[PDB]
């Protein structure tokens, strides 16, 4: 049985590096108006807006591609003792993935 | 009640149904007047 | 009549001492259960306190061999211009690929982090993958 | 709180504890110690903890 | 007779796995559902540092080990209180997971609370829900927080009325007063449907096994 | 609850100001119930009517028991001493037939706890509350000798006076018995009391110490 220290080191998040300005597949899995909830393989999903172009293409299931900036969004405040997290990660949309 | 616990068993029990049925929707994929002169129950 | 007290031990030490006094005639049903199969620690308050001084955590920051290689890479040529899909178990991106290659031709015996990392985009360019040395 | 370090060192039974009473002979004791340093660190307890008990 | 209702409650407590918990999980298992992420080094909390593995590039990460050790503790103690008909109440104030979360309670056949909870729902039950109400004899926490980031009203008054709490608690979270706490993701939607399968599997379990034990003394009575 | 008692420990009878009267009045009442066999608790009432508080503050103390070690059912397991707040308490661990000599609301207490014979030294404020919450703060903090023999793994050893030389055990460790003795130091770095050892340095002690009084 592989070790949890070897599935760590070979998990495709460790071979991520940073993650910022980093190219990855999402998949919209909830949608709302015209904002999508993406999720790209990380904690926390990110949500975007839906393009003007191709609006009709951008359904529930469908993959898309993405430029990450941060996994998590959180920041600390004056006067606070602890990171204050919005509970959402951070990416562009930059449009659907070829099926190829 | 399995929703026993919330204290009002009835009014969550409905909005569960509710809930679920909008989401079956969504996944799934006219005109929605197909009553006219009604209101909403008080 | 109980302990509504939360701080002062748990809710197994509660019961075990109310039991004693004689408050607490029945056995609650999870209180054998407990005994037999307790948690690794105790459920006992503690007041979180803030580190003040010279104290500091002890978290290890984990960072494998493979990362010198990554950072020159996304250095050198950033992050191949296909896309990561995290999703897949078992993706090989254009980077892992590049350190599967440094690293089989460093147990070769090869020194030289410079002769690693030119011979490996030759490698690499034989493969027919695209790196595209981009500064900018 | 009694002040000070070992505040034990400041109570009767522990200056009764010594057990060097000295010969009608001697006269004088000089104690020459360092502070510093780690070969001296018997010394040093030596002038902190008997001391008090040889002089009562 | 008296040796029947015996058997069928003492003998569960002399196997380490009686219900045989172990199988229904594995570390790969929970690797798969994302179980060892965890929030910001900037929202850890002090008493999570035991569980957690490290700081990947500012994204602490849980030890994936300890979380197999004492989810197989939380996992057995509630298919023994499940077995003794128990009632077990899950809890959480994610609205994401509201739904699910109300449909696993359903499916195991114990109950749910994901709304906002009044207080003194449990240190003053008699007054709400009536003079004879018995309250949960177990609380499955599968969030401990509520939505304006402070421990769960329940978690608090839980340990007042000394009902043990299995609660999953993250990096961010409070495990001093879970008395089974389960180190792991709370936030990624793999993370949380992993844990309420394991749940309701382990309860219908034990329920399935309390009934076989039942028929098999019950049977040897004439026989 | 038959088996538990109630005792009172502060009345306060207080005007405050409300628009119905004025100034309204309110009576808040410190309590303390035990069944003198180790449980105990207190609490605070408030309310307009004296009767009232009476009840809330019984009623409430019922929950909140805590359970006191007793070594031997007749006294503390070790010298406490703490500080809640302003109000220092230090208790001492006596023989049988000591009785209780401390601060009346201490001599009260104990008999709910069922504690038959200690001292106690009340300094600094004398605030009943937070004397009341020291007391149980400290009584409720005690390390029984069962404990401490599983914490070190050794055996915990009594020598009376009145015995001689005989060893009794009183606690034997639960699970493995260590084989390293605890380290004696030569002299130890105990923080020692200028009260308690002032009577041992041969000190005149006050005209009020030690006086004849009734059994408590
Ligand atoms: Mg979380």
């Amino acid at each position: 049985v592989e070790s949890f220290a070897s599935m760590l080191r070979h998990s495709p998040l460790t071979q991520l590096g940073p993650a910022k300005d980093k190219l990855v597949i999402g998949r919209i899995f909830h949608i709302v108006e015209d904002d999508l909830y993406i999720d790209f393989g990380g904690k926390f999903h990110c949500v975007c807006k839906r393009p003007d172009v191709d609006g009709e293409k951008y359904q529930r299931g469908t993959r898309v591609r993405l430029r990450l900036l941060d996994l998590e969004l959180t920041s600390r405040f004056l006067g606070g003792t602890t990171d204050t997290t919005i509970l959402e990660a951070d990416a562009v949309l930059l449009g659907l993935q070829e099926i190829r | 009640h399995f929703l026993f616990y919330t204290g009002k068993q009835s009014y969550y029990s409905l909005m569960h149904d509710v809930y679920g049925k909008v989401m079956q929707l969504e996944k799934h994929r006219a005109e929605s007047r197909d009553l006219i002169g009604s209101r909403w129950l008080i | 009549a109980g302990s509504r007290l939360e701080t002062v031990g748990s809710v197994f030490s509660r019961t075990r001492d109310l039991m004693r006094a004689g408050v607490l005639k029945e056995k609650p049903l999870w209180y054998d259960i407990y005994k037999a199969f307790p948690p690794l620690r105790e459920p006992v308050f503690r007041r979180p306190r803030l580190r003040y001084g010279k104290a500091k955590a002890d978290i290890q920051d984990i960072f494998y061999q493979e990362d010198q290689i990554r950072a020159k890479f996304f250095a050198t040529y950033g992050s191949g211009q296909k896309a990561f899909d995290l999703f897949n178990p078992n993706f090989k991106s254009t980077c892992q690929r590049f350190v599967e290659k440094y690293t089989e031709l460093q147990n070769l015996g090869e020194t030289d982090e410079e002769k690693l990392f030119v011979e490996t985009g030759k490698a690499l360019l034989a493969e027919g993958i695209i790196l595209r040395r981009v500064r900018e | 709180p009694m002040k000070g370090r070992f505040p034990i060192r400041r109570t009767l039974q522990y200056l009764g504890r010594g057990d060097v009473v000295f010969k009608e002979s001697v006269k004088i004791m000089t104690v020459n110690y360092n502070t510093y340093g780690e070969l001296g660190e018997g010394a040093r307890k030596f002038v902190f903890f008997n001391i008090p008990q040889i002089q009562y | 007779g008296d040796d029947f209702q015996s058997r069928i409650l003492d003998t569960p407590l002399q196997h380490s796995d009686f219900f045989n918990v172990k199988e229904l999980f594995s570390v790969k298992s929970l690797f798969e559902a994302r179980v060892h992420l965890g929030h910001k080094a900037g929202c850890r909390h002090r008493f999570m540092e035991p569980y957690i593995f490290g700081n990947r590039l500012g994204q602490d990460i849980i030890d994936l080990d300890q979380t197999a050790l004492n989810l197989q503790l939380a996992l057995n103690f509630t298919a023994h209180v499940a077995y003794r008909k128990g009632i077990i109440l899950f809890v959480s104030r994610n609205r994401q997971f509201s739904h699910l979360i109300e449909t696993t309670a359903q499916a195991c056949g114990e109950y749910a609370h994901t709304r906002y909870f009044k207080g003194g729902l449990l240190t003053n039950a008699q007054l709400l829900f009536g003079p004879s109400v018995r309250l949960p004899d177990l609380i499955i926490f599968l969030h401990t927080l509520n939505n304006v980031f402070e421990p769960h009203v329940a978690v608090r008054d839980a340990a007042k009325m000394n009902i043990p709490t299995v609660g999953i608690v993250d990096t961010n979270c409070n495990p001093c007063l879970i008395t089974y706490p389960i180190p792991g993701n709370d936030d990624s939607p793999q993370a949380i449907q992993l844990f309420c399968k394991l749940f309701r599997t382990t309860i219908n379990r034990a329920k399935e096994k309390r009934r076989q034990m039942e028929a098999l003394h019950r049977l040897q009575s004439p026989k | 609850y038959e088996d538990f008692d109630t005792r009172i420990l502060e009345v306060r009878n207080v005007f405050n100001m409300t628009a119905k009267e004025g100034r309204k009045k309110s009576v808040r009442v410190l309590v303390a119930v035990g069944n003198g066999n180790g449980a105990a608790g207190f609490a605070i009432g408030k309310a307009a009517d004296r009767g009232d508080a009476f009840r809330k503050a019984k009623n409430r103390a019922i929950h909140y028991l805590h359970y006191i070690e007793r070594y031997e059912g007749h006294t503390i397991f070790h010298d406490i001493s703490l500080r809640f707040k302003r109000t220092q308490i230090r208790m001492k661990k006596q023989p049988r037939g000591y009785g209780l000599r401390c601060h009346r609301a201490i001599i009260t207490i104990c008999r709910l706890i069922g504690i038959k014979d200690m001292y106690a030294r009340v300094t600094g404020s004398m605030n009943m509350l937070n004397l009341t919450r020291g007391l149980f703060h400290g009584l409720a903090r005690q390390e029984t000798h069962q404990h401490l023999a599983d914490k070190k793994g050794l055996h915990v050893v009594e020598f009376r006076e009145e015995c001689g030389p005989l060893p009794i055990v009183v606690a034997s460790p639960h699970g493995a018995l260590s084989k390293e003795p605890e380290p004696e130091p030569e002299v130890p770095d105990t923080k020692l009391d200028w009260q308690d050892v002032k009577a041992m340095q041969g000190l005149k002690r006050s005209v009020w110490f030690n006086l004849k009084r009734p059994a408590t």
